RNA sequence: AAUAAACA
C-alpha cells in the first residue's frame, strides 16, 4: 500500500525563459526554468568544449512553474524573480551570497475560494508580467483577478482588481503585457467579450478586443484609457513594442496586427483565410504565406521582431517606420529554420535562446549580411529528453565478455524523446559500463599509479605490493620490468609527476626517488621518526606526511632539477589527519598565474587552506567533520579519511571539495563571497551537494582525479558503490554510478597505442582491466544518453527481443489535398482547390521503422508504410503463443492502427502484427538481415485503438469493445470481447488480468478464463479519471494499479472485495495518492536488486523529461520516514517558500501513502549535528534511518 | 517485453486468490436480474455451487448450438435462461435471413451464416 | 428468437 517516490532523472526541457541579473548587477544571467527546476546559464565565448551555456546554479521547486518574471527593486543588488506556482502562488525569490541558494523575498498565497466565482476548475494559468520601468507588477489570478504588487522592506501590500467588475465586460482574457512609454503602468489587456471558435464564423465574424488599463498605484483607481473592439477572432498572444516606437502587435492566427493610441490600425493578412473570417481592415502582404497561433516573439532593439512559427521556422518581421516614428507597412524575410519552441530570449545581442519543451533548446547567434537580413548559426544546445511519450527496456549489444555471466539484468532504456521535426529516439542508460579490452590477473598488489615516460602517453604503469614495487614498461605490448630505477624491494605509497612529467617521483617510506623514467638523478632519505602514510603532489611541490602527523614540503630547483627539503612552519597544537594539494590555472582563490593552495584538517575538527609558497592561514572552519552545509572561515568527533581539492570545468575553473568522512560522502561546491575581514583570507565559501551514495560495505585514496578520459575530466569515487564525477564544460555535476564489476579498489587513467583514451582499474577479486569507455553515448546528460534524430514524430518504441531490434511508429508531415466524403454510395475525395494565398492542412502519413542496436541506424528494406490516412494508436511487443518453438510464445510486433478521416467518415481500423526475421544480408550492407514479415494485415470493424496480451491471446480494442483474438496460421480467431466504455486508449494486463484505460471515464480490471471463452468485467473504477497511462505496483503478495493522470498525478489502486467502502468485488480502491510535477505516460517495472524478494519498482518517464519511480515499502519502514517527512516539512527552508506536503497532495480525500525521496534526500543533506536532532524530535537515532534510506537507494540503481 | 525481466509467473497473487473462490460475493439482488458483464462460478461446474437463481456469475448448460444474435450488441434480457448460446465463436450463429430466403443479401460485411 | 434491413 506504501511507497516511497524517487526522482531517477531531473526534467530535462525548459518551458519558460528569461534574461535577468541573477547573481548580480554585473553581468546578465540566462534564467531558465521547466516545470518544477529552475536553471541559470552564464554565457562562454572562449571554451574549449567557441560560445557555450555554461550552467552556474540549478534550483528545484516543490511546485511547477507557470510563470516567471524579473524586476530589479529599490536599492538592491540583485535582480528578484516573481516565480508563479499553481492555483496562484506567487513568490518573489532572491540569490543569495553567502549561502549559495535562494532567498525569499515574499509569499503570496491567492487560492481564495471567493477569488474563483464558483469555478472549480481553474484552467487559466497565473500569469506573471512586469512593468519595465520597474513601479509594478501584475498577475492574472484565475483569468478574471488582477493582483497587483506595487514596489517602492522593498515591498508595498497587493490588491486584487477584479477584472469582471471594470469597464467593456472583459471576461475571458487572453494575454496581457506592460506598454511602454508612458508615465504609469499601463496593461493592455486582450480578451473575448462574446466568445467564439475557429469553425463557427457565419454568426460571430470578429470578437477580439483591447484595454489598456491604467494602473494608478497610489489612490488604487484604474482608468480604462483606449479601447478597441472588433479584432479578428482568432488572435493569439499580444506583445509589446518598445519605447522608440510604442504600440503593441497582436499575433491573430491568419493576421498581424500593429495598434497603437493616436494611430490608426494597421494589420495586413497571412492567408487567404481571411477572407470570409474577418472583417478587421487587412491589407495584402506580399510574397508571405504562413500562420501565427503558436509563435513566440521577442524583440530586437527597435523595429524587428524575431518570430519562430509552429514548425521551427524563424522569421525576423521588420516594422516600416515613417519620419513620424509610425508604422507605415511590414517587412518579412524568411530565416532559418530551426526548434519548436516553448519560449524565446534575446541574450548579448547577437545571441537568441530557444526554449522548447520538445527538442533540444538551443542557443543561436545571428549576424548582419552584406534591408539587414539576419543569418542564424546554432552556436549551443541544451540537451533535452523531451515528453517522452512512450519509452521501451532494451539490453545493450556491446557488453564485454568479461562482464557477461553477471547475476543481474543488464539493460538501457530508449525513450521516444521530442515531437515532430525535433522528434526523436534517446538511449538512457543510468550506469557506466566499461569496455574492457585487456584484463589482468595480479593479486598481491593493492595500489597503483600511471606516470609519464618520453603527446603525452602513460608510460610506466606502478604497482605497490605488501613487501615490493611492479614496473610495468608500456608501449606496443606492456610487460614487468626487471632492471635498476625504481625501488622493487619496497612497497610504495604514492608515485606521480612534477615539473611538468619532465620527472618521475615516487614516495618510498624511507625516501623519495628522481626518476627520468628508468634512470635514477639521486634519492634523498626522510630521516622522521614515523613512516610516510601518505602525500600530495603540485607541479613543483612534494608535501609529504608522516604517520604521527608531522609534514615536509619537497621543491624543485634547476642546475637538470632536483628536490630540495624545506621545512613549512607550523603550529602543531594537534596532529594533522590528512591533506590535499591545489592549484589554480584559473583561480577564484583569491586572497586579495598558478597559484598553489595547501589544505590541511587536524585532529581538533578544524580544517586549514594554506597558500603554498608561504605557510600562512588563509582559511579556517572550526568545525569541519559534521557536514555543515555551508564552510564559513572563522580566521564524538568522525574521522577524516581523505580530503580532495579538484578544479573541473572549462580551463581548470571552479574547484570542488570532495571528502571522505567515516563510511559518507559529503562533497562541496565552491563559489566567491567577498568578506571583509582585511587582513588576507580567501573570499570563497563552500556549498554542499546532494548525493546518492554512499561509502558502506600505506594509504589507499578513493577520491582519483582524472582528466582526459574520453574528452571528460573529473574524479572516479572509488569504494562500495562506485561513481563518476563528470563535469564538462556545461558546468554541471555529474554522478554516474559504475555497478558493474562490483566494488572497485583502485583506479587509474590510461593512454595506450593500442588503447585509447581509457582508464584502468582493479577489481575486487584483484582483477586488473585495462578498459575504455562506450564511444557512442554522451556523457554529458543526467543519465548517459545518445539522442537519435528521426525527423519525424515517434509515437511507440518496441525492443522486439527476438532479433534484437526496436520498431518505431514514426509521423511526417504531408500537405492534405482531398477532403473524404461518404455519400451514400462510397466515399468520394474532394480535392481542396483554394488560392495561391493559402496555406494547406497537415496530413500525417505513418510509417513503422526498424533501428537497430548494434549501430544505431535504421534498417533499410524494413519500413512499413501504413495507408493515405491511416493512424497508428499502438505499437508493442506482443507474445503470442505457437507451436514451433520449444516454448509457447513467440514475441511478436504487434501494431493497432486506424484512419482519421474527419468525423463524418466512420472511422475503421486494421490490426499490424508484425515480426522481425533474420535473412541473409545483402553483401556490403550487414544491417539489412532483419526485416518485417507481417504475418496478420485485416481491417477490423472498428478503430483500434491499444493492444494486450495474455497467456499467448491478443487483446485488441476496437470501438466500445475489447477483443482476444488468437493467432492461428494466418487468421485470428475471435475468443472473447466486452462492451466497454468510450474510448480505451491504454491497456496492459499481466496473468489474465486486464487493466483498461479509457480517456475519461475509468480503469477496468477484466479477466480470462481459458475452459469457458469469456472475458468479463471484474472491477471498475466508478467515478470519472481523466487517465493518461497506467500501470502494475506489484507486492509481495498485492497488485497495485498505478494509474497517471491528465491532472499530473499517480495513484495506486486495488482490488479487495472484502473492504466495505467499496461494493463487493465490483469498484475498485485507491490507496496512495501523490502528485507528480509532470504528465506521465510510460510505465515498467523491474525487480529491485527476506525483504525486496518480490516487490518491484515500477518506473515511469514523466512527460516533462524526467524518470520517476515507486518503490514498494512495508508499513514500520514508512511510518519510520512519515515521521521523518513530517519533521523534515516543517523545520526546513524551503526554496522559494513552497510547502512540500500541500504540493504533493492529490490535486481533486487526499489518501496519500507515497512518501518523497526528494524531500527525505534533504536529511541525507543536513549536517550530522542536524541530523541526530531530527532523529531525537521523532524518537530514533540517525543510524536507523539511514539504514532506511540508502536501502532505498541501493535497490533502485538500475540501467 | 515485461516477462524476460519482471516476471510475476510465481507469484500467487491476493488478487488471483480473490478470484478463484470469489471472496465474498454478495448474492444481487431483484431475482428477475441477468447476470451480465459475470464470467463463470467454478462451484457450479465441478460440484454443487450452493445458491440457486440469486448467485453472482453465470450458469451454463448444453445443447446450445447457436450463438445468440441479441447479445451482441449487449441486449440479453434473458441471461442464463436463454436458449441460445454466449461465446464468440464465428460458427455457431444463425442462417442469415435474408440469403435463406430473400436470394442475395445487402450488406457487404454480414457476419450472418450464408448456406447453399 | 425479443425490431438484423428502422427505408426516402
Ligand atoms: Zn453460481
Ligand atoms: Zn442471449
Ligand atoms: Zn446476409
Amino acid at each position: 500500500m506504501y511507497a516511497v517516490y524517487k526522482q531517477a532523472h531531473p526534467p530535462t526541457g525548459l518551458e519558460f525563459s528569461m534574461y535577468c541579473n541573477f547573481f548580480n548587477n554585473s553581468e546578465r544571467n540566462l534564467v531558465v526554468a521547466g516545470t518544477s527546476q529552475l536553471y541559470v546559464y552564464r554565457l562562454n565565448r572562449d571554451a574549449e568544449a567557441r560560445e557555450k551555456l555554461e550552467l552556474a546554479a540549478s534550483f528545484s521547486f516543490f511546485g511547477n512553474v507557470m510563470s516567471m518574471a524579473s524586476v530589479q527593486l529599490a536599492g538592491a543588488k540583485r535582480d528578484a524573480l516573481l516565480l508563479s506556482f499553481k492555483d496562484a502562488k506567487l513568490s518573489v525569490v532572491e540569490y543569495d551570497p553567502g549561502t549559495h541558494d535562494l532567498k525569499t523575498l515574499s509569499l503570496h498565497y491567492f487560492e481564495e475560494p471567493e477569488l474563483r466565482d464558483g469555478f472549480v476548475q481553474n484552467v487559466h494559468t497565473p500569469r506573471v508580467r512586469v512593468d519595465p520601468d520597474g513601479r509594478c507588477a501584475a498577475m492574472l489570478v484565475y483569468g478574471t483577478r488582477l493582483v497587483v504588487l506595487p514596489f517602492r522592506s522593498s515591498f508595498l501590500p497587493s490588491y486584487i482588481i477584479d477584472v469582471r467588475a471594470l469597464d467593456e465586460k472583459l471576461l475571458n482574457i487572453i494575454d496581457l503585457q506592460f506598454l511602454h512609454g508612458y508615465y504609469e503602468p499601463t496593461l493592455l489587456i486582450l480578451f473575448e467579450p462574446n466568445q467564439t471558435w475557429p469553425g463557427r464564423v457565419a454568426v460571430r465574424q470578429d470578437t477580439c478586443s483591447i484595454v489598456a488599463i491604467s494602473l494608478n498605484i497610489t489612490q488604487k483607481v484604474h482608468p480604462v484609457i483606449w479601447s478597441l473592439t472588433s479584432l479578428p477572432f482568432d488572435c493569439t498572444q499580444a506583445l509589446a513594442v518598445p519605447k522608440p516606437i510604442g504600440g503593441v502587435v497582436v499575433f491573430a492566427v491568419n493576421s498581424l496586427l500593429y495598434l497603437n493610441q493616436s494611430v490608426p490600425p494597421y494589420g495586413v493578412a497571412l492567408n487567404s483565410l481571411t477572407t470570409g473570417t474577418t472583417a478587421f481592415p487587412l491589407r495584402t502582404q506580399e510574397g508571405v504565406r504562413i500562420t501565427l497561433d503558436c509563435a513566440q516573439a521577442t524583440f530586437i532593439s527597435y523595429d524587428k521582431m524575431v518570430i519562430s512559427l509552429k514548425g521551427g521556422e524563424i522569421y525576423v518581421l521588420t516594422l516600416i517606420t515613417d519620419g513620424m516614428r509610425s508604422v507605415r507597412a511590414f517587412h518579412f524575410d524568411k530565416a532559418a529554420a530551426s526548434v519548436l519552441t516553448t519560449s524565446m530570449v534575446t541574450m548579448e545581442p547577437g545571441y537568441l535562446f530557444l526554449g522548447s519543451r520538445l527538442g533540444n533548446s538551443l542557443l543561436l547567434k545571428y549576424t548582419e549580411k552584406l534591408l539587414a537580413t539576419y543569418s542564424f548559426e546554432v552556436c549551443d544546445s541544451i540537451l533535452n529528453i523531451g515528453p517522452c511519450a512512450n519509452a521501451a527496456v532494451g539490453e545493450p549489444a556491446f557488453l564485454s565478455e568479461e562482464f557477461q555471466n553477471s547475476p543481474e539484468p543488464d539493460l538501457e532504456i530508449v525513450v521516444c524523446s521530442g515531437h515532430g521535426k525535433n522528434g526523436a529516439l534517446s538511449v538512457l542508460q543510468k550506469s557506466i559500463r566499461p569496455q574492457v579490452v585487456t584484463t589482468f590477473e595480479l593479486p598481491g598488489c593493492y595500489d597503483m599509479w600511471t606516470v609519464i615516460a618520453p603527446g603525452r602517453r602513460h608510460g610506466f604503469l606502478i604497482l605497490s605490493r605488501e613487501d615490493s614495487t611492479m614496473i610495468l614498461q608500456t608501449g606496443q605490448e606492456i610487460m614487468e620490468l626487471d632492471t635498476s630505477g625504481f625501488a622493487t624491494q619496497g612497497p610504495t605509497v604514492f608515485a606521480g609527476n612534477i615539473g611538468d612529467n619532465r620527472y618521475i617521483v615516487q614516495v618510498s617510506p624511507l625516501g623519495i626517488r628522481l626518476l627520468e623514467g628508468v634512470n635514477q638523478l639521486h634519492f634523498i632519505p626522510v630521516d622522521l621518526g614515523a613512516p610516510i602514510v601518505q602525500c600530495a603532489v603540485a607541479d613543483p611541490y612534494v608535501v609529504i606526511m608522516s604517520a604521527e602527523g608531522h609534514v615536509t614540503m619537497f621543491l624543485l630547483k634547476s642546475d637538470h632539477h632536483r628536490l630540495a627539503l624545506h621545512k613549512p612552519p607550523l603550529h602543531h597544537q594537534s596532529k594533522v589527519i590528512t591533506l590535499c594539494l591545489y592549484r589554480d590555472l584559473s583561480g577564484m582563490f583569491t586572497t586579495e598565474e598558478p597559484t598553489h593552495w595547501c589544505l590541511l584538517v587536524r585532529e581538533n575538527g578544524t580544517m586549514e587552506i594554506y597558500q603554498l609558497p608561504d605557510w600562512r592561514l588563509v582559511f579556517l572552519v572550526k568545525n569541519f567533520p559534521v557536514g555543515q552545509r555551508v564552510l564559513v572561515d572563522s580566521s564524538e568527533l568522525p574521522l577524516v579519511k581523505e580530503v580532495l581539492l579538484v578544479a573541473l570545468g572549462s580551463r581548470q575553473s571552479r574547484p570542488y571539495l570532495l571528502v571522505h568522512v567515516d563510511q559518507e560522502l559529503l562533497i562541496y561546491e565552491a563559489f566567491p563571497h567577498d568578506s571583509q575581514l582585511g587582513q588576507g583570507n580567501l573570499k570563497v565559501r563552500f556549498k554542499k551537494v546532494p548525493h546518492n551514495i554512499n561509502f558502506r560495505e600505506g594509504r589507499v585514496a578513493r577520491f582519483r582525479y582524472f582528466e582526459d578520459i574520453y574528452g571528460y575530466s573529473g574524479v572516479f569515487i572509488c569504494g562500495p558503490s562506485p561513481h563518476w564525477l563528470l563535469v564538462t564544460g556545461r558546468g554541471a555535476l555529474r554522478l554516474h554510478p559504475m555497478a558493474i564489476d562490483g566494488p572497485v579498489d583502485s583506479f587509474a587513467p590510461f593512454h595506450n597505442v593500442n588503447c585509447p583514451r581509457g582508464f584502468l582499474y582493479f577489481n575486487r577479486q584483484g582483477e586488473l582491466r585495462i578498459s575504455v569507455l562506450p564511444a557512442y553515448l554522451s556523457y554529458d546528460a543526467p543519465w548517459p544518453v545518445r539522442k537519435i534524430p528521426l525527423r519525424c514524430t515517434a509515437h511507440y518504441v518496441a525492443y522486439h527481443v527476438e532479433s534484437k531490434v526496436y520498431a518505431v511508429a514514426t509521423s511526417t508531415n504531408t500537405p492534405c489535398a482531398r477532403i473524404p466524403r461518404m455519400t451514400g454510395e462510397e466515399k468520394e475525395f474532394e480535392t481542396i482547390e483554394r488560392d495561391e494565398r493559402y496555406i494547406h492542412p497537415q496530413q500525417e502519413a505513418f510509417s513503422i521503422q526498424l533501428i537497430s542496436p548494434v549501430s544505431w541506424e535504421a534498417i533499410p528494406n524494413a519500413r512499413i508504410e501504413l495507408q493515405e490516412w491511416e493512424h497508428v494508436t499502438c505499437m508493442k511487443t506482443v507474445s503470442l503463443r505457437s507451436e514451433e518453438t520449444v516454448s509457447g510464445l513467440k514475441g511478436y510486433v504487434a501494431a493497432g492502427t486506424c484512419l482519421m478521416q474527419g468525423e463524418e467518415v466512420t472511422c475503421r481500423g486494421r490490426i499490424l502484427i508484425m515480426d522481425v526475421i533474420e535473412v541473409v544480408p545483402e553483401p556490403g550492407q550487414p544491417l539489412t538481415k532483419n526485416k518485417f514479415k507481417v504475418l496478420y494485415e485485416k481491417e477490423q470493424k472498428g478503430p483500434v485503438t491499444a493492444l494486450c496480451h495474455c497467456n499467448g491471446h491478443l487483446v485488441s480494442a476496437i470501438g466500445q469493445k475489447i477483443f482476444l483474438w488468437s493467432l492461428r496460421a494466418s487468421e485470428l480467431t475471435g475468443m472473447a470481447f466486452i462492451d466497454t466504455q468510450l474510448y480505451i486508449h491504454q491497456m496492459i494486463s499481466v496473468k489474465n488480468f486486464i487493466l483498461a484505460a479509457d480517456v475519461m471515464k475509468s480503469i477496468s480490471l477484466l479477466r480470462y478464463q481459458e475452459e469457458s471463452k469469456t472475458l468479463s468485467l471484474v472491477s471498475r473504477d466508478a467515478k470519472p479519471l481523466e487517465v493518461y497511462s497506467v500501470d502494475f505496483m506489484v507486492d509481495n503478495a498485492q497488485l497495485g494499479f498505478l494509474v497517471s493522470d491528465r491532472d499530473r498525478n499517480l495513484m495506486v489502486y486495488m482490488y479487495l472485495p472484502e473492504a466495505k467502502e467499496s461494493f463487493g468485488g465490483m469498484r475498485l480502491l485507491r490507496r496512495a495518492d501523490f502528485h507528480v510535477g509532470a504528465h506521465v505516460n510510460t510505465f515498467w517495472r523491474t525487480p529491485c536488486r527476506v525483504v525486496w524478494e518480490n516487490k518491484h519498482i515500477t518506473w515511469f518517464a514523466t512527460l516533462d523529461g524526467g524518470i520517476g519511480l515507486l518503490l514498494p515499502m512495508q508499513e514500520k519502514t514508512y511510518r519510520r520516514l512519515l515521521m521523518l517527512q513530517n519533521a523534515l516539512t516543517t523545520m526546513l527552508p524551503h526554496h522559494a517558500g513552497l510547502n512540500p506536503r500541500a504540493f504533493r497532495m492529490l490535486h481533486v480525500n487526499a489518501v496519500r501513502n507515497v512518501l518523497d525521496g526528494e524531500l527525505l534526500n534533504r536529511y541525507l543533506y543536513l549536517s550530522t549535528m542536524e541530523r541526530s536532532e531530527l532523529a531525537k524530535k521523532i524518537g530514533t537515532t540517525p543510524d536507523i534511518i539511514l539504514d532506511d534510506l540508502l536501502e532505498t537507494d541501493r535497490v533502485t540503481a538500475h540501467f | 517485453m515485461q516477462e524476460i525481466i519482471a516476471s510475476v509467473d510465481h507469484i500467487k497473487f491476493d488478487l488471483e486468490i480473490a478470484v478463484e473462490q470469489q471472496l465474498g460475493a454478495q448474492p444481487l439482488p431483484f431475482p428477475g436480474m441477468d447476470k451480465s458483464g459475470a464470467a463463470v462460478c467454478e462451484f457450479f461446474l465441478k460440484a454443487a455451487c450452493g445458491k440457486g437463481g440469486m448467485c453472482p456469475f453465470r450458469h451454463i448448460s448444453g445443447e446450445k448450438t447457436v450463438v445468440c444474435k441479441h447479445w451482441l450488441r449487449g441486449l440479453c434480457k434473458k441471461g442464463d435462461q436463454c436458449e441460445f448460446l454466449h461465446e464468440y465463436d464465428m460458427t455457431k450463429m444463425p442462417e442469415c435471413y435474408f440469403y435463406s430466403k430473400f436470394g442475395e443479401c445487402s450488406n457487404k460485411e454480414c457476419p450472418f451464416l450464408h448456406i447453399d
